[PDB]
């Protein structure tokens, strides 16, 4: 049942894909995804490409997919083991959403952070201390990490 | 339609006898 | 064949390729239709970097399928 879910998402996205996310198997299986997130203009990691690790649980869609940054990123909800605070990954996860549409929302994230749900607050900090010294050392990080 | 070596991501092609384009070439050249 | 190359402008080139085709071959076949030079091209598909040197049938890129360029 799942595998054909997979399949249609898969469809659609060689339909309609979502102009800077881009997703699809690893080898032959299809239960294990890779996808990528083009950085986002206007943001600070801006030019930088981004690849992402996707599992489908067995279950899918009623459970959420369990999905993980590879590349680095100075962002205050990833934290170094590429995980991602995010709530549509949790608890507010609906069969209805699709990924490409939670990749776009993890792009809506590297756009505009949740300061108040912080992974490394270290870096959360900086995004109501210091605006600019984030948007610096982002900037190091899409550079060193993304380009 | 997965190149044959076991740890390959890549996909093969029937006219490479299984392999994608670089195992093949590892495989000539081994052959 | 034909596949769809889109940009992060939101325009979608087509473009008419073979699946023993190369990289160096389509940055060099966009250079064609748009004008930008192959060093400047970064290709990718379905979630992996496409790598120079390798050809569209080690990536499964078939009829249909569409390329992601980003603008290095
Ligand atoms: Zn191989």
């Amino acid at each position: 049942m799942a595998l054909k879910r997979i399949q249609k998402e898969l469809s659609d996205l060689q339909r309609d894909p979502p102009a800077h996310c881009s997703a699809g198997p690893v080898g032959d299986d299809l239960f294990h995804w890779q996808a990528t997130i083009m950085g986002p203009p206007d943001s600070a990691y801006q030019g930088g490409v981004f690849f992402l690790t996707v599992h489908f649980p067995t279950d899918y869609p009623f459970k959420p997919p369990k999905i993980a940054f590879t590349t680095k990123i100075y962002h205050p909800n990833i934290n170094s083991n590429g995980s991602i605070c995010l709530d549509i990954l949790r608890s507010q996860w609906s069969p209805a959403l699709t990924v490409s549409k939670v990749l776009l929302s993890i792009c809506s994230l590297l756009c505009d952070p949740n300061p108040d749900d912080p992974l490394v607050p270290d870096i959360a900090q900086i995004y109501k201390s210091d605006k600019e010294k984030y948007n610096r050392h982002a900037r190091e990080w899409t550079q060193k990490y993304a380009m | 339609s997965k190149c044959r070596k076991a740890g390959c991501v890549y996909f093969g092609t029937p006219e490479n006898k299984g392999f994608c384009t670089l195992c093949f070439i590892e495989y000539r050249e081994n052959k | 064949m034909q596949i769809f190359v889109k940009t992060l402008t939101g325009k979608t080139i087509t473009l008419e390729v073979e699946p023993s085709d190369t990289i160096e071959n389509v940055k060099a076949k966009i250079q064609d239709k748009e004008g930008i030079p192959p060093d400047q091209q970064r290709l990718i598909f379905a979630g992996k970097q496409l790598e120079d040197g390798r050809t569209l049938s080690d990536y499964n890129i078939q009829k249909e399928s569409t390329l992601h360029l980003v603008l290095r």
